[PDB]
């Protein structure tokens, strides 16, 4: 059968300000077959309360999920993404960098 | 709104 | 100007784990504005943008009794599309359906669609002519025997041409505000050394609706295309999209490149470079 590894892309929804109130987003896209498990972390460790979009999928059929929590970034807070999906061996983690 | 017409594939 | 409507299905087979699970998804443009779960605790249709909110009851319970025979019936055809592949009933399988009307900037209809796939991969779609049917393989033309003796290309060109067009009117003019609003991106260039000769341009937009947007890096007036660094434009959680495009670039010679912005709610295309 034929399956899609998932697109992750970790971001800020709004530019990031240390000290400021933001939202942490892990947008997913691209994968084939729906189920994925998502994480958003904080120093290594998964956070409480994410929220994530209603599926859908872009005009190739492939699915995509929007995670979000709110936060406060800072210099020293690491942030990141943390994915699983059958096309992967083991779970992925990417790191939150606010250049990217 | 949707289509109404659900049809066995 | 140009708006479109969507319907968006998703129906997944879980041997093992219960019946399966069958979601339908809303969207005029960018903007999802329903939403309809089985699996939910008590499987209704529900708002997903506030200019839906103001539909009555009537409204609210049609869309719930469309969305559970739905429900019904592709149970039914994930059980007939595993027959008619011959698969084994240990597998989770998925079908598809993306369905709507193109409306252009006066308002008529430009083209209706309707689209269905098989674990990802094309299964049956609607012609352009809105009266036959593209079968991808033996098993889909079951489906099409079965989808011509029920007169479905009739019933949905009628829909197509009929309510979704009436309807997507009716959610423009409710959600003008939004739906009939463009926001231009915010746009700027930051630069990143990645060695003593070489820094990395990057362009971003960021704030804008709707998603569609060209985002190019130029050096000398010539496209950089296989050279850029584009990632897929990505929703910031509040209605609005970002992007960035990136090039390498030889230090010293930032000047020569310009990177190239075409959006919507732009009163003219903008033209950035980096500003040391």
């Amino acid at each position: 059968m034929i399956q899609r590894t998932p697109k992750i892309q970790v971001y800020s929804r709004h530019p990031a300000e240390n000290g400021k109130s933001n939202f942490l987003n892990c947008y997913v896209s691209g994968f084939h077959p729906s189920d994925i498990e998502v994480d958003l972390l904080k120093n290594g460790e998964r956070i409480e309360k994410v929220e994530h979009s209603d599926l859908s999928f872009s005009k190739d059929w492939s699915f995509y999920l929007l995670y979000y929590t709110e936060f406060t970034p800072t210099e020293k807070d690491e942030y990141a993404c943390r994915v699983n999906h059958v096309t992967l061996s083991q779970p992925k983690i990417v790191k939150w960098d606010r250049d990217m | 709104l949707p289509f109404d017409i659900a049809t066995i594939m | 100007g140009s708006h479109s409507m969507r319907y968006f299905y998703t129906a997944m087979s879980r041997p093992g784990r219960g019946e399966p699970r069958f979601i339908a998804v809303g969207y005029v443009d960018d903007t999802q504005f329903v939403r309809f779960d089985s699996d939910a605790a008590s499987p209704r249709t529900e708002p997903r943008a506030p200019w839906i909110e103001q539909e009555g009851p009537e409204y609210w319970d049609r869309n719930t009794q469309i969305f559970k025979t739905n429900t019904q019936t592709y149970r039914e055809s994930l059980r007939n599309l595993r027959g008619y592949y011959n698969q084994s009933e240990a597998g989770s399988h998925i079908i598809q359906r993306m369905y709507g009307c193109d409306l252009g900037p006066d308002g008529r209809l430009l083209r209706g669609h309707d689209q269905s796939a098989y674990d990802g991969k094309d299964y049956i779609a609607l012609n352009e002519d809105l009266s036959s049917w593209t079968a991808a393989d033996t098993a889909a033309q079951i489906t099409q025997r079965k989808w011509e003796a029920a007169r479905v290309a009739e019933q949905l060109r009628a829909y197509l041409e009929g309510l979704c067009v009436e309807w997507l009117r009716r959610y423009l003019e409710n959600g003008k505000e939004t739906l009939q609003r463009a926001d231009p991106p915010k746009t700027h260039v930051t630069h990143h050394p990645v060695s003593d000769h070489e820094a990395t341009l990057r362009c971003w937009a960021l704030g804008f609706y709707p998603a569609e947007i060209t985002l190019t890096w130029q050096r000398d007036g010539e496209d950089q295309t296989q050279d850029t660094e584009l990632v897929e434009t990505r929703p910031a959680g509040d209605r609005t999209f970002q992007k960035w495009a990136a090039v390498v670039v030889p230090s010293g010679e930032e000047q020569r490149y310009t990177c190239h912005v075409q959006h919507e709610g732009l009163p003219k295309p903008l033209t950035l470079r980096w500003e040391p």
